[PDB]
């Protein structure tokens, strides 16, 4: 199927670890993104 | 970032605190010496615990909370129990000498030179944080050290910080049951003064507690771990907006700015719909039709109110859990049309809903049920005022024979601050009568 | 070559841009990665006029995202294009919103506004002549009403000869979770008026009607939600980035659009939404079509100007079609409904054929009009300030912040004007 | 508390389940000018001047019925029987039943 | 006509400014249209206006008052009220709608566009603060087809200023119609 | 002064104009 | 091209459609699937008189249903040709009725009526000159005597240009079941005879009898009884699908039945019914079934019209008949009863030769009558008025639902004036 609208189908089976953290932050004066490293909702892996 | 600080005042406020951060350990894991497995979370304090836990490089996951009492008892036997090695020392702030119930005594005899101390820990707290959206108040308003202690720090921390939020939570007098009855006295000398300053106060009856236990939980004999274990929970869904994200986020500043319609009253009502028993819960079906109704049944909220006598300003819904758009709206939109339900007329919308995608869990050792739905109600209604106005006769009475007074007027007041509190509460009445007349 | 930059606002349209723009990309046909695939040499000629160029064939987005919140701009972030979006482009503040408009109006603009306008005109100066600017954001949103007020008004002196694109959505009538949110309307729209030159309105409670009436799925994502706008929003711009004979210019389509400068809000329409058996049971023709087209059902925005009459109607149509069956078919839809137009003005249909089909659905169409329904919304909107000001509720913190009675007073009755405007020319 | 417009089938006492009829609602307001001042100082107090419902809501024998043909000495009690009831007429939910019939030749 | 009409029926009397109209030949206004002022009203008003300006019938104020002057607030948003007090206070040139018939000629005008004209101020960055500069005033007025002379011109400055240019403040200009 | 010309009635005001109008039939058809 | 869209109404009518269409799906050749089989070009080139095209050669029924009672139309859609019929064309109510007709005319039908005729007009719309409307219907049936007659009171005022055919069972004289029927059925007729141009008149105890004549099985199913009608109207509609030398319009029928205004009510006649062993026992010739076809048993629809005199006659031949057959039976019959006939009008016969005969049999004809013989009908309910109007007995719904006996009274004399009316041209 395409990704036309209605064909969107979630991943909706169990999803138990939904942990988030924080990809970006402060750090002294000026505003970036804290260390790269960082998994995503639950323990996800990032873009390679 | 996104964090506050707990405040634990009066013996009363500390097992309570205990218990939720007891709580709050399950869900994240954490091992009772302060370190995770051989797995991959530790670092410069930043994680799910960032906004509970400080776990610096030293890897010891150290709770954001400060714990003060009067008396040595109880504050180190929880340095003597199994997670007192989370625990920083001198933040489990202890005391010598009591209060005696007195509220002027643990606001002036002791209370002068201990929160100096007690000053420095929170500026030490204060330079390491980041975020400081609030504070996190535990005490209880027949404080034998809540009360009085309280209120000191409660005029010293607004003073200097009047930038942040605070949010107050106490045990709600007993309607029925007094066992003190000095408990009156102070709990209209806290309100009286709490009024110019707090921003949000929850209050919460023990015998409601007690009523739902052997309800639905069918508990006839509970105890305060359990009694504990349901107010754990009722924070630990509050904070799972901190703590997770879900299909919309919010923040207590939304709370507090819709919460509360006009100042002095900031008094709303908790409740937690999907309390039931483990076997109830096993044969029956979970939905948001029914718990809808369930936290909009009358005998459900935990305070000793009948709303059919009141009318509703305030309401707040915080679904965690496997919930859906769909069925919630269209849900909610039953409501609006139901009769009993008594809104005031000046709010055509008076709801703030929260949805969490996930499901609260269980406590080994628990008495809850399994969640897969859940929702937190706080809602405010004109139904309260009877409960100040109980106080207010049972207040008069005694003062009209003077009783106890000269405890008081021994150890350093007069009838001046007394004077002063019954018509800050005879305008709330007034007020709250007249706020009722829409 | 003319070129339009893209904001990113308020918490929903980081929700819309992330559904709109992997669209354009999937639509075009690049990897989530962002190396192009070479498949449609159209796609690859015109997405200049969106993207420009990094090394290795990768098409930039030339999209800005404001806000406040992290945890929604690092969930986008993974979200599954979040790689093509710049940090760079990520500006955002250190503050809450408390969904406060006048916070976000007059206390943590101030110190934002300065970053964001450097960005847009690095990206301004970055590309060449720009058609001008189309807008992502909520009325009803509680922060979004306050950054993109402030920055209307400073674009509007900064670049008064381009297109001001807004699309915003209006929040559900029956239900608005939010109890400022009314209040945080009528603060925006008093400047919006002002300001926007076009405005797209749509509401949600269309949308899970809509997904009711066509989706037939029960339960779906908000994401669903902001896909199909995200289909609408792109159908109205394949025109530019279209072949075909078809005139694509924004102006080309508000001068045919604007009779007078008040009208600014617009509703649109869309082209086949299909049910699990009706896709093998329809006979896709340009008449079952332009019926689909004109349906009481098929509209999103705010309701039926069955209440009212039509102003001014303009549908592009995406796909193989030809001139006749658009002409005819107007001729029917004209003669079949001609006098429930204004007689103003007759004959204000435009219309414009996209030769490109979509992919994945060949004939295909959009619709954009203009009709007597806004009444109504406004006229909803005018009851609960007169009930919630007649006891100025919640009102203690906007005059904390700084703010009066009074700024209300002129909104309400700019308004007030609006309503006898839409009322006095149509009745 | 306004009635909706346009798609007005999609939330009815079908769904509902209603057994007593909501709230009656409309689509309709005359053109309100006023500059919907402010009458109140910091609690809803009305200023004093300004008027209100003043007081009036602060905080079985009824059935529905066609009189259709029963003996009219009985059927004149039942309407009294009916009604006199402020208890079951006037509020909270509704309180109020209909009626119906004919009279008698 | 309780505008027009009523203008129109002095308009048809001619005399000078201070001889406005006599109170006996107003009578005869009284049967040329018969006035929903009551009969004991109506012998008040002859000679509650003959007090000034000669025995005259002073329609001077009678007819604005009536409708042209509204020199208070509402409740109900008299089309603006917008708040400010910057022009009128001092107002070395007080109220002589005689003297000030361009007020008579204004109002025609206003009644049909005020909210464009109300519109108009502010469309010239005026900030919302308060008043704009008088030549600016000139130009709004003329290019919204308001043609108001220089000796009308002359009379406003006298009323709507006291000492020096000032810049006479938008709605405190408009609620002498408004 | 130039007058406007007479508007020359070839049919029009007779019959284009009221032919425009007589063949419809709206103010009915998708619904009330 | 001139076409017809059908109406299913009660749930008598739910039997109806399902048994008339799935006849033409066979007539036509189209599997139960959908897949027309190309066998027959004839019906290849007029299927579109009553159908419309779906994509892979499907041919959509236009046929509109609309019930209450949702476990009927199951039961229809679980049938061997409910894929063939359209879930947009299913409209229905979320009540059951309770077999009133106040109800189903007043209350119930105030929410559905807006539906049912956008379905009706968006199905007008995709057809371009339609003859007019056929409705199954009962008139003693509760929810389709409402409906219809709400509708039929509707579609004059849009379209009262058109064929507002009626197709209506009477119910069995002896026993109505329902006793609240002829309540029902007053109501009915008195707008019927207003609103319609055509009504068709069918009882089931002739069916009933006809099965102990002919049929001999004993025990059918009601269905049979489906088939069996099902076969009457179809020959009606052969006219209008099938070539050969017969003028097939209903109006071209219409004018040549209907002398008066308000002579509305018609009975069929059909052609060989054969016994079981018969068929080999009968010689297939056109005297003896001119014979067959012109005999009091072969009457079905409500009565013998030995009791009156014969009005208006008209019999449609389907097979390889010719000009020469029909004439002298035509003739034969004409002597052999002159008297019987109306001395108002002579050679009141019609005739029609549909020279594409049946799949099934070759020798075929359909008859329809208009003779004095309805009185007996309406005489037979008069009294049942007169008994059960005397003291209003199962009155008490009525009034609650808001009727009054007003209505009864005025409803009444019509069908008396037509007494008269019917009594006095003949008598
Ligand atoms: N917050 C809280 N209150 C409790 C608990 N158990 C009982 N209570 C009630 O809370 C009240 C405790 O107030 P106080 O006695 O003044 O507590 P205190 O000020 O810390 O000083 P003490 O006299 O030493 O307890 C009692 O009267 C009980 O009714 C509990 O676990 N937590
Ligand atoms: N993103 C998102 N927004 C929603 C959704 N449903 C309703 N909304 C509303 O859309 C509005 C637009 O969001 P923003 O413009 O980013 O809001 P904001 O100015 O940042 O502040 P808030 O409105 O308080 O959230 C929000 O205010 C929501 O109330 C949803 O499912 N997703
Ligand atoms: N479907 C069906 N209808 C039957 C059958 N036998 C008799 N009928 C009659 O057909 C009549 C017409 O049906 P409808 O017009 O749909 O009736 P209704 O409006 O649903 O209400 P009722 O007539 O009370 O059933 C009914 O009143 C039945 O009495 C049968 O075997 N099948």
């Amino acid at each position: 199927l395409p990704f036309l609208p209605g064909n969107s189908f979630n991943r909706n089976i169990g999803k138990e670890r939904f942990h988030k953290s924080q990809h970006w932050g402060f750090c002294n004066n000026v505003r970036m993104l804290v260390s790269e490293n960082k998994p995503g909702v639950g323990g996800d892996l990032l873009y390679g | 970032m996104r964090e506050c600080i707990s405040i634990h005042v009066g013996q009363a406020g500390v097992q309570i605190g205990n218990a939720c951060w007891e709580l709050y350990c399950l869900e994240h894991g954490i091992q009772p010496d302060g370190q995770m497995p051989s797995d991959k979370t530790i670092g410069g304090g930043d994680d799910s615990f960032n906004t509970f836990f400080s776990e610096t490089g030293a890897g010891k996951h150290v709770p954001r909370a400060v714990f003060v009492d009067l008396e040595p008892t109880v504050v180190d036997e929880v340095r003597t129990g199994t997670y007192r090695q989370l625990f920083h020392p001198e933040q489990l702030i202890t005391g010598k000498e009591d209060a005696a119930n007195n509220y002027a005594r643990g606001h002036y005899t002791i209370g002068k030179e201990i929160v100096d101390l007690v000053l420095d820990r929170i500026r030490k707290l204060a330079d390491l944080c980041t975020g400081l959206q609030g504070f996190l108040i535990f005490h209880s308003f027949g404080g034998g050290t809540g009360s009085g202690f309280a209120s000191l720090l409660m005029e010293r921390l607004s003073v200097d910080y009047g930038k942040k939020s605070k949010l107050e939570f106490a045990i709600y007098p007993a309607p029925q049951v007094s066992t003190a009855v000095v408990e009156p006295y102070n709990s209209i000398l806290t309100t009286h003064t709490t009024l110019e300053h707090s921003d949000c106060a929850f209050m919460v009856d023990n015998e409601a507690i007690y009523d739902i236990c052997r309800r639905n939980l069918d508990i006839e004999r509970p105890t305060y771990t359990n009694l504990n274990r349901l107010i754990g929970q009722i924070v630990s869904s509050i904070t799972a907006s901190l703590r997770f994200d879900g299909a919309l986020n919010v923040d207590l500043t939304e709370f507090q700015t819709n919460l509360v319609p006009y100042p002095r009253i900031h008094f709303p009502l908790a409740t937690y719909a999907p309390v039931i028993s483990a076997e109830k819960a096993y044969h029956e079906q979970l939905s948001v039709a029914e718990i809808t109704n369930a936290c909009f049944e009358p005998a459900n909220q935990m305070v000793k109110c009948d709303p059919r006598h009141g009318k509703y300003m305030a309401c707040c819904m915080l679904y965690r859990g496997d919930v859906v758009p769909k069925d919630v709206n269209a849900a909610i939109a039953t409501i609006k049309t139901k009769r009993t339900i008594q809104f005031v007329d000046w709010c055509p919308t008076g709801f703030k809903v929260g949805i969490n995608y996930q499901p609260p869990t269980v406590v080994p050792g628990g008495d809850l049920a399994k969640v897969q739905r859940a929702v937190c109600m706080l809602s405010n209604t004109t139904a309260i005022a009877e409960a100040w106005a109980r106080l207010d006769h049972k207040f008069d009475l005694m003062y009209a024979k003077r009783a106890f007074v000269h405890w008081y007027v021994g150890e350093g007041m007069e009838e001046g601050e007394f004077s002063e509190a019954r018509e800050d509460l005879a305008a709330l009445e007034k007020d709250y009568e007249e706020v009722g007349v829409d | 070559m003319r070129e339009i930059v893209h904001l990113q606002a308020g918490q929903c349209g980081n929700q819309i841009g992330a559904k709109f723009w992997e669209v354009i990309s999937d639509e075009h046909g690049i990897d989530p990665t962002g190396t192009y695939h070479g498949d449609s040499d159209l796609q690859l000629e015109r997405i200049n006029v969106y993207y420009n160029e990094a090394t290795g064939g990768k098409y930039v987005p030339r999209a800005v995202l404001v806000d406040l919140e992290p945890g929604t701009m690092d969930s986008v972030r993974s979200g599954p294009f979040g790689q093509i979006f710049r940090p760079d482009n990520f500006v955002f503040g250190q503050s809450g919103a408390g969904n406060n408009w006048a916070k976000g109006h007059y206390t943590e603009g101030a110190e934002l506004v300065d970053s964001v306008l450097d960005v847009v005109r690095k990206e301004a100066e970055s590309c060449d002549c720009l058609q001008g600017f189309q807008l992502t954001h909520s009325l009803g949103g509680g922060t979004g009403s306050g950054m993109g007020t402030l920055l209307i008004s400073k674009i509007r002196e900064e670049y008064p000869d381009r297109i001001m694109n807004t699309f915003s959505v209006v929040p559900s009538p029956k239900v608005s979770d939010t109890v400022v949110e009314p209040y945080n309307a009528t603060l925006s729209v008093h400047q919006l008026v002002e300001n926007t030159d076009e405005t797209y309105c749509i509401d949600n409670e269309a949308l899970y009607d809509i997904c009711f009436r066509t989706l037939k799925l029960t339960t779906p994502t908000y994401g669903d939600l902001n896909h199909l706008v995200s289909a609408t929003m792109s159908g109205v711009t394949t025109c530019l980035r279209f072949p075909g004979q078809l005139n694509a210019d924004l102006r080309k389509l508000a001068v045919n659009m604007v009779p007078f400068p008040r009208l600014h809000f617009f509703m649109p329409g869309f082209a086949p939404l299909t049910s699990r058996g009706s896709q093998q049971y329809r006979a896709l023709t340009v008449p079952e079509l332009t019926q689909q087209m004109f349906d009481a059902k098929n509209m999103m925005a705010a309701c039926d100007p069955r209440h009212g009459r039509y102003l001014t109607v303009a549908a592009v149509f995406r796909g193989r079609m030809s001139m006749k069956e658009v002409d005819e078919q107007m001729l029917n839809v004209q003669n079949k409904n001609s006098s429930y137009f204004v007689e103003w003005i007759p004959n204000n249909v435009k219309t414009a054929v996209c030769d490109i089909p979509p992919r994945g659905l060949k004939m295909s169409a959009t619709f954009i009009g203009n009709s007597t329904a806004i009444q109504e919304l406004f006229k909803r909107i005018s009851e609960q300030f007169t009930a919630m000001f007649r006891r100025k509720a919640f009102l203690h913190w906007y005059t904390g912040e700084g703010m009066d009675e009074m700024e209300f007073t002129e909104a309400e009755s700019n308004m007030n004007d609006l309503v006898s405007e839409y009322q006095q020319y149509q009745d | 508390n306004y009635s909706a417009n346009q798609y007005e089938k999609a939330y009815l006492p079908t769904y509902l389940q209603n057994w007593s009829p909501a709230r009656p609602t409309k689509e309709k307001i005359a053109a309100h000018e006023g500059y919907t001042q402010i009458i109140a100082n910091d609690r809803g107090h009305l200023l004093p001047s300004v008027p209100r419902s003043k007081a009036s809501p602060w905080g079985i024998p009824p059935a529905k019925v066609t009189l259709t043909a029963r003996t009219t000495t009985a059927a004149d009690n039942l309407t009294k029987w009916i009604h006199k009831n402020p208890d079951l007429l006037n509020a909270c939910n509704g309180l109020r039943p209909e009626i119906s019939g004919k009279p008698f030749d | 006509g309780c505008w027009r009409e009523l203008l129109r029926e002095c308009k048809e009397k001619d005399t000078d400014k201070q001889g406005t109209i006599s109170a006996a030949e107003f009578l005869a206004l009284v049967e040329k249209f018969k006035l929903d002022i009551s009969r004991e009203e109506s012998q008040q008003l002859i000679v509650k206006y003959d007090l000034k300006n000669n025995g005259k019938f002073a329609y001077c104020d009678f007819i604005q008052s009536c409708v042209l002057l509204l020199k208070a607030k509402e409740t109900s948003l008299m089309r603006r009220m917008r708040i400010q007090n910057a022009d009128k206070m001092k107002e070395a040139g007080m109220e002589t709608p005689s003297f000030y018939s361009a007020l008579l000629r204004i109002q025609p005008k206003i009644v049909h566009c005020w909210r464009p004209m109300r519109r108009s101020f502010k469309t010239y960055d005026k900030n919302g603060t308060g008043l704009l500069s008088v030549a600016d005033f000139r130009k709004v007025l003329r290019q919204y087809s308001i043609n108001l002379s220089e000796e009308e011109f002359f009379h406003v400055l006298e009323y709507y200023d006291k000492s020096l240019s000032s810049k006479i403040s938008y709605n405190d200009f408009l609620r002498a119609f408004l | 002064e130039p007058p406007q010309h007479p508007r020359y009635t070839s049919l029009f005001r007779a019959t284009i104009k009221n032919d425009m109008k007589k063949f419809k039939t709206a103010m009915k058809t998708m619904g009330p």
